[PDB]
């Protein structure tokens, strides 16, 4: 469950 | 033939090989003779002699008897192997060392005889322009020529300022933009102006627009205007240094400066974005800021500096290798030299999140090192022990609360950690979490002082559970707090990729999927009620979006119809007038996508927006016609889906070609004839029919004529009851399809009323319609208004409809007491509320809101019961949804003349609703610009419009203070002419913006004419007065020209009046000889300049900064004002000169816009020199007129005119006809 700015909503 | 040159050649060097002086002299002599008397081509045997490979500076006397043979032989050439042979004698002599003996000196002045020979304006072998053009392009600005020719290169090149002067903006360094959410494009390598051709231009013009960068990069929302401004295109990590150094140097001034939070929020996402974006890389930046930083002295912004940094390395420090971050430390080291202890601040001011910036960046650089352990470990810094162990108290205590920002603290520094940060976010979101009973969310100072990793996992948390609840099907609404929270979090912009982007691309889509039908309903609302600054793309997006689920998914529910109309209309309103044309571009392949298929009202709607666009961004001046232009395509399709005609009143208000298009295409219209006997027929067929099912499907066929409105209203005029047969047809219509019933009753109306008695026979009828509204709530009030005012009336039947909408809106209480207390009890500023909900459940408690014929089904003699659930409502209400149709209202009552008196007393009445407005000014500014006409003459009406949605002849005081305003809130005060405001939630992203606005409505709604507003702003500049200080002159014209571009026409043409009055003075008049060129009549930047050259260069400036800050459309007037009122008045040079210095620098946007008017720009010029020279006795300034016209043809026009040039060049005195022989060719 990493949160960086290079993620998205979808999984 | 092919082997002549060869054979030239060998004969060259044949002769080259001899020894005897004499014997070669002898040999160039024959071989001169032989030239003279055509026996060998020009352009061969000078290039032969010239290119030879023995020719080199030993060969003194060979070179000298080579040279003086070219100077024999030049003359012949033409002028395109002329410039090759002046490129080719500068590459050779290029090539001659700075240190050779005198006694050869002498033999090597014949190459300086043959560049003073072809550089000799008056024999005319070749334009000028081609020889500035190869001296510049070898010897660039700076560089000093050889020692050989010196002065003669150097004067030559001196003899071209006053075409570089022709050729350039007056005081360009120092006009500013206004950023909004082109003309000023940079170069991305060196940070230059793009300037045309080789000239030599003045020496400010050649240095990097560091203050122009900066003060953009300093505006909020300035990073796609930033991009477009260096020319980025995000396909490749260019990593501009350029941008890097820029964005270091801001930081360091603003930490210099700082001996507030959104200014340090908009560094912080500043530096995000551009660090993301592949254009930035951190570590150079950190060691380029420590290079800058060391050795300055005091450093009193080292905490604010360091939450810049963490608020990137939080969120990068997942995945990004920890050798990045590293020179954080060396930073520290030099920032933080205490070696004591740092006392540890309170924790009850959001200060304490910055200033444990430091112990948080080492925490998490710790943790990183932690994972993939080994290699080095990041020890402890002596001083900020404390702070850690003030942090590892408070995660150890299990019981802490939300009064201090202990929560924060720990968010911000265990935020990568996993099982440290389960406990502060589940103290964080459970009170949030929890209809549910949470109505408290998350304060927005709380929300400000954490970092952007929290921020984001607030948000992913959020959403997975909304994802989550909408999967699982449940009935449970949202909690209050949770969609505030969201709301609230969907502000920032460094988290678009989880904020808004999510929330369109991949949220809405999912909820639409799982059919919640409860959680899209919330969405769409707190969309509508609670978003403020969104991206145009986005809006349009989700505008196509709203259409189609609209269109399909079977969505019959009033309710859910109700939601998706009002915030479909609400997008179209809010559009931006510079916006429409980029945005609606892109769907120029498949209109229907952002189009309707049955709302007529929403077409319409987008029609009128697209008319009042293109009327304040003047997109048709100039134009006659619609075709080859984007609107063709949309208006076709909108005609498609909806047929349907406009007004007199309000098509006359539309501009030519929309006018044009709608005088054909004209629809045929039901006559009221037709349409009062099928009333008739249907009302009797009605009472003639005495079963049930078969008048149900009777009256509820598809496809039959919409009259059950009209029905509804004959029997309870006469009857005053509805029976439960007419509750069972109107279930069974549907609200989608009763839109038509609507439009088709509203015409109706109008009818009756026209053709009615007055008095009783009103007074009944308006109570009748009044009960439809309320007591059986057939139809909700804002719809069956909109209805009536989008209609297509003439004269007395438009007067009647109007009045039908005041007397509905006025007449009864229920409207008035719902607007009274709704404005009475809340607040505008959602942002810093706490009890929202509760003054929610007040206002709806006190004045529930019926969707599905509740009181027509209790108004039944067997009464029926609903069993229809609600979706929630959390932020709207028929007062929030009256608000757009009430601005077209207004639009409405302005367009009609008789109905003004009504006007003002809805003003009086319901002007309070406006305090809830998004944008009241821009809606006033909208409003004037586009009526203007209309009201320059009725004054009283405005200060009435203005003082109900915001709240004598002016002297020159006034003007001056209005323009210093905008001047210093360009220039950056710390009082400033304006309250701090937040840009996040404001209208309006800058200052400036808000200045600008802010003055054009209070200028616009003074009862003065436009040319005296004009003729004043002009006059602040251009007669002396105090309180105008002096080396600020440039930013005072910025100012005037930014403020007169946004004024209407009427406001802005009188620069054409002052131009004509300059050009008509004795100062250009006089025929007093002057020694050199005038520069000091053009320039104001002049020591001494008297009265009259004050006047005609600060005219020229002042025109220079209108016609920089105006767009193409207002361009577009330039050519017809130089070919009707300055051609047939000039008729000397100094006139000739001023007009090519006026209009010269605008020719390149001619050039990328519009063609044509460059064309007709260069047949009047060429018509002016004409007159000059047929008028005049003789030309002193025919170099530099040429020059411009030589570079002109050679740079923008090209051979493009050339018919209507040669019969004007054939006329001229044989000396203009000597210099201008080239231009035909």
């Amino acid at each position: 469950p990493s949160i960086h700015f290079w993620s998205t909503l979808s999984p | 033939q092919e082997s002549h040159e060869q054979c030239i050649q060998w004969i060259v060097k044949f002769i080259h090989g001899q020894h005897s002086p004499k014997r070669i002299s002898f040999l160039y002599d024959c071989l001169a003779m032989a030239v003279e008397t055509g026996l060998l081509p020009p352009r061969l045997v000078c290039e032969s002699l010239i290119n030879s490979d023995t020719l080199e500076w030993e060969r003194t006397q060979l070179w000298a008897l080579t040279f003086k043979l070219v100077r024999k032989i030049i003359g012949g050439v033409d002028y395109k192997g002329v410039r090759d042979l002046l490129k080719v004698i500068l590459e050779k002599i290029l090539t001659i060392p700075n240190t050779v003996s005198s006694a050869v000196v002498q033999q090597l002045l014949a190459a300086r005889e043959v560049i003073a020979y072809i550089l000799e304006r008056n024999a005319c072998l070749l334009p000028a322009y081609f020889a500035v053009t190869e001296i510049r392009k070898l010897y660039p600005e700076g560089k000093l020529p050889h020692w050989l020719l010196g002065n003669l290169v150097s004067d030559f090149v001196d003899t071209f300022r006053p075409t570089a002067r022709i050729n350039s903006i007056c005081g360009r360094c120092s006009l500013l933009p206004v950023v909004n959410n082109n003309s000023w494009k940079l170069d991305p390598a060196t940070l230059r102006f793009p300037l045309k051709g080789l000239l030599p231009y003045d020496k400010d013009l050649f240095e990097p627009q560091t203050a122009l960068l900066r003060y953009v990069l300093e505006q909020p929302y300035s990073r796609d205007m930033v991009c477009n401004m260096l020319g980025l295109n995000k396909q490749h990590k260019q990593r501009c240094p350029v941008l890097e150094d820029q964005l270091v140097d801001l930081v360091v001034y603003a930490m210099e400066r700082s001996e507030s939070q959104l200014l340090w929020q908009h560094l912080s996402s500043q530096l995000i974005f551009f660090v993301l974006f592949q254009f930035a890389s951190f570590p150079h930046m950190v060691l380029s800021l420590h290079q800058k930083l060391a050795g300055r002295g005091l450093i009193k912004g080292r905490d604010h500096l360091m939450w810049v940094l963490l608020q990137f390395i939080s969120g990068s420090i997942q995945k990004n290798a920890l050798a990045d971050f590293l020179p954080v430390m060396k930073l520290f080291d030099l920032l933080y030299p205490e070696k004591e202890y740092i006392p540890v601040p309170d924790i009850n001011k959001p200060q304490s999140t910055h200033a444990f910036a430091m112990t948080c960046i080492w925490i998490h650089l710790n943790r990183k090192a932690q994972n993939d352990n080994s290699k080095l470990q990041i020890p402890i810094p002596h001083s900020l022990r404390l702070h850690h162990e003030f942090l590892q108290q408070s995660l150890r205590n299990k019981s802490l609360q939300m009064n201090d920002y202990k929560i924060a603290l720990l968010c911000n520094a265990y935020s990568t950690n996993s099982e440290c940060f389960t406990l502060p976010m589940g103290a964080l979101v459970e009170t949030i979490y929890g209809a549910s009973g949470s109505i408290t969310p998350l304060p927005m100072n709380l929300l400000d002082s954490l970092t952007v990793h929290a921020k984001m996992s607030l948000i992913h948390s959020i959403a997975t559970r909304v994802i989550k609840l909408a999967h699982a099907k449940s009935s449970v609404a949202l909690a209050p707090a949770l969609v505030e929270t969201y709301s609230r979090l969907l502000v920032y912009m460094e988290i678009e990729s989880l904020g808004i982007k999510g929330f369109i691309s991949q949220l809405l889509p999912t909820v639409f999927k799982s059919h919640a039908w409860g959680i899209l309903h919330t969405l769409l609302e707190m969309f509508s009620y609670r978003m403020h600054h969104i991206q145009p793309h986005y809006r349009v997006q989700l505008l196509s979006h709203l259409h189609t689920l609209a269109a399909v998914a079977q969505t019959n529910q009033n309710q859910l119809h109700l939601c998706v109309e009002s915030t479909a209309l609400r997008l179209i309103t809010a559009l931006g007038s510079s916006e429409v044309q980029p945005q609606f571009t892109r769907f120029l392949s498949d209109p229907k996508t952002v189009l309707s298929a049955e709302s007529e009202e929403l077409n319409r709607a987008l029609i009128l927006t697209l008319a009042r666009a293109t009327h304040v961004t003047d997109f048709f001046t100039g134009s006659d016609s619609i075709q080859g232009t984007w609107c063709k395509d949309i208006l076709q399709t909108i005609m498609s889906f909806t047929p349907h005609n406009w007004a007199s009143h309000t098509l006359s208000c539309f501009p030519g070609p929309l006018q044009a298009f709608f005088k054909q295409n004209n629809v045929p219209q039901e006559s009221r004839f037709n349409l009062k006997k099928n009333v008739e027929e249907e009302y009797r067929k009605w009472k003639s029919m005495s079963n049930e099912n078969d008048i149900i499907t009777h009256f509820s066929m598809q496809g039959s004529p919409p009259l059950f409105l009209c029905l509804l209203w004959k029997m309870l005029l006469e009857t005053d009851h509805i029976n439960q047969i007419g509750y069972r047809v109107l279930e069974r219509i549907g609200a989608r399809a009763l839109v038509a019933h609507v439009r088709t009753f509203a015409d109706f109306l109008v009818y009756e009323f026209s053709t009615s008695a007055g008095g009783q026979q009103l007074n009944k009828c308006i109570e009748i319609l009044n009960d439809m509204v309320w007591k059986y709530n057939i139809v909700t009030l804002d719809r069956l208004i909109l209805c009536l005012a989008m209609r297509s009336h003439e004269g007395n039947e438009a007067q009647v409809c109007y009045f039908i909408i005041q007397l509905l809106l006025l007449k009864p209480n229920d409207f008035r007491n719902r607007v009274s207390d709704f404005v009475k009890e809340n607040s505008p500023e959602h942002w810093l509320q706490n009890d929202w909900h509760t003054k929610h459940m007040n206002y709806h408690k006190k004045y529930p809101e019926k969707l599905y014929f509740e009181g027509l089904a209790e108004q039944v003699d067997p009464p029926v019961q609903i069993q229809s659930p609600y979706l929630p409502i959390y932020f709207g209400n028929v007062c929030l949804r009256f608000l757009p149709v009430f601005d077209i209202v207004i639009h409405r009552f302005l367009e009609l003349l008789p109905v003004s008196k009504s006007l003002e007393t809805l003003l009086d009445h319901l002007g309070g609703l406006y305090k809830f407005h998004d944008r009241p000014v821009t809606y006033l500014y909208n409003t004037l610009h586009y009526y203007e006409m209309h009201l320059r003459d009725r004054a009283f009406l405005k200060r009435k419009l203005v003082h109900a949605i915001i709240g004598w002849v002016p002297d020159d005081t006034y003007y001056c203070r209005l323009i210093g305003r905008l001047v210093d809130t360009m220039a950056g005060k710390s009082p400033g002419p304006f309250p701090n405001c937040d840009w996040r939630f404001n209208e309006f992203p800058n200052p400036a913006a808000h200045a600008l606005h802010v003055t054009c409505v209070e200028l616009m709604a003074l009862a003065v004419s436009g040319k005296e507003v004009g003729n004043a702003l002009l006059n602040v500049v251009l007669k002396s007065q105090p309180l105008v200080p002096r080396e600020n002159i440039t930013a005072w014209m910025n100012a005037i020209g930014l403020i007169i571009t946004a004024l209407p026409e009427p406001y802005w043409i009188v620069l054409h009046d002052r131009i004509v009055s300059v050009i008509s003075s004795p100062s250009l008049t006089s025929e007093t000889e002057w020694v050199g060129y005038p520069f000091r009549l053009f320039d104001f930047t002049a020591c001494h300049q008297s009265y009259s050259e004050m006047s005609c260069s600060y005219t020229l400036a002042l025109a220079h900064a209108v016609w920089h800050h105006s767009s193409i459309g207002q361009l577009s007037l330039i050519p017809k004002f130089l070919t009707e009122v300055l051609l047939p008045i000039v008729k000397t040079e100094f006139q000739l000169l001023y007009v090519y210095h006026l209009v010269g620098p605008f020719l390149q946007r001619f050039q990328q816009e519009r063609t044509r008017c460059m064309i007709e720009i260069g047949v009047a010029f060429y018509d002016m020199l004409l007159n000059v020279d047929q008028c005049s006795t003789h030309l002193n300034y025919m170099d530099p007129i040429c020059d411009f016209l030589y570079h002109m043809k050679y740079m923008f026009t090209g051979d493009s005119v050339k018919e209507q040039v040669e019969k004007i060049i054939c006329n001229l005195k044989p000396a203009l006809k000597l210099r201008l022989r080239f231009i035909t060719h």
